[PDB]
């Protein structure tokens, strides 16, 4: 089987720059005068989208910006002039062998300045409760960059093994990440307890940010 | 079957179903691509003109690839599944039109090969209040809690609402069973005139749950 091996594996690329991805082939992949080689893109949560077949011809409703270049064994695809919605991982793929091979995929970030993140924090419900679990969540919205540190404090006692984190890909149109911290207790343990907070520490804030609420008052 | 996610018991077979449009076409073939969860891509195979069909050696033992002029539809069955198989599966319908060859790789389909019985999901309110304020600026959100398998969809006021809406990655939780939370940032003065509702799609479990967020 033919092996696709495309470089870089991650790149972060400003708007309005170039984003030059490569693909490297185990054999050749030209037959009959034609470079069987196919560019994907995979944007944040949806199917893989055609941008390019037989090297160099772009399907319909690609834009422009996106080219393809390249011969036998070595393929290049560049985006000439990046934007925001370009936020993807995207794949080289052959069709000269059966079967049909895909790269392993080229990673691209949309590089942006320092934003702080807003932070919200949210009881858990008098529904949930009921059932003996609580869930605590907090939320850090629209951020950059994606590294940022969330500390649970109950009572002041700051907790550990009971929270656990998720993370938005990057947005399609401002670059920013937003993350959920959500802290699991049980309802007597959450009933034991008064005051839950939220410290978030992130580059682009001069002091650790708290958000908090008491057990009781909305 | 596409777009219809599910579950199927190890060592069964998995059955599914696209509905295609281009039999008529120039070119036209379906292929078969699987992206198992946080992986890439692997083809399983086509069927072409006259159901002439090629299969990838990997799979050549349990794959079988049909169609069905009948009903303008095309079927993937794989037998003796196990945790392996557990991935999104695509039909891609592929041809020429206009001056382009074209690949539709439709929805896709997430299936899961779990002896564990399906689940619906628990959905609670982020509810707004003087904690989830920022600047004329409120969040609010639903959790979607305890459900099995994946994957659940969110929409906001039967799509309306679009703008400022995080969905999160779910995570897998002790319990074996799956959370998420989706959000969705709007005036503080709409929290008494605009109703908030998330509409959460299970269709593993033939559920769907929509939750009026009020604020607090």
């Amino acid at each position: 089987d033919i092996v696709l091996t495309q470089s870089p594996a991650s790149l972060a690329v400003s708007p309005g720059e170039r984003a030059t991805i490569s693909c490297r082939a185990s054999q050749s992949v030209t037959i009959f005068s034609i470079n069987l080689m196919q560019w994907f893109q995979q944007k944040p949560g949806q199917p893989p989208k055609l941008l390019i077949y037989r090297a160099s011809n772009l399907a319909s409703g690609v834009p422009d910006r996106f080219s393809g270049s390249g011969s036998g064994t070595d393929f290049t695809l560049t985006i000439s002039r990046v934007e925001a919605e370009d936020v993807a991982v995207y794949y080289c793929q052959q069709t000269r062998e059966s079967p049909p091979t895909f790269g392993q995929g080229t990673k691209l970030e949309i590089k942006r300045t320092v934003a702080a993140p807003s932070v919200f924090i949210f009881p858990p419900s008098d529904e949930q409760l009921k059932s003996g679990t609580a869930s605590v969540v907090c939320l850090l919205n629209n951020f950059y960059p994606r590294e940022a540190k969330v500390q649970w404090k109950v009572d002041n006692a700051l907790q550990s093994g009971n929270s656990q984190e998720s993370v938005t890909e990057q947005d399609s149109k401002d670059s920013t990440y937003s993350l959920s911290s959500t802290l699991t207790l049980s309802k007597a343990d959450y009933e034991k307890h008064k005051v839950y907070a939220c410290e978030v520490t992130h580059q682009g804030l001069s002091s650790p940010v708290t958000k908090s609420f008491n057990r009781g008052e909305c | 079957q596409e777009s219809g996610p599910g579950l199927v018991k190890p060592s069964e077979t998995l059955s599914l179903t696209c509905t295609v449009s281009g039999f008529s076409l120039t070119s036209y073939y379906v292929q078969w691509i699987r992206q198992p969860p946080g992986k890439g891509l692997e083809w399983m195979g086509f069927i072409r003109s006259g159901g002439n069909t090629d299969y990838n050696s990997e799979f050549k033992s349990r794959l079988t690839i049909s169609r069905d002029t009948s009903k303008n539809q095309v079927s993937l069955k794989l037998s003796s599944v196990t945790a392996a198989d557990t991935a999104v599966y695509y039909c891609v319908r592929g041809g020429e039109y206009n001056w382009d060859y074209f690949e539709y790789w439709g929805q896709g389909t997430l299936v899961t090969v779990s002896s564990a019985s399906t689940k619906g999901p628990s959905v609670f309110p982020l509810a707004p209040s003087s904690k989830s304020t920022s600047g004329g600026t409120a969040a609010l959100g639903c959790l979607v809690k305890d459900y099995f398998p994946e994957p659940v969809t969110v929409s906001w006021n039967s799509g309306a609402l679009t703008s400022g809406v995080h969905t999160f990655p779910a995570v897998l939780q002790s319990s074996g069973l799956y959370s998420l939370s989706s959000v969705v940032t709007v005036p503080s003065s709409s929290l008494g005139t605009q109703t908030y509702i998330c509409n959460v799609n299970h269709k593993p479990s033939n559920t769907k749950v929509d939750k009026k967020v009020e604020p607090k």
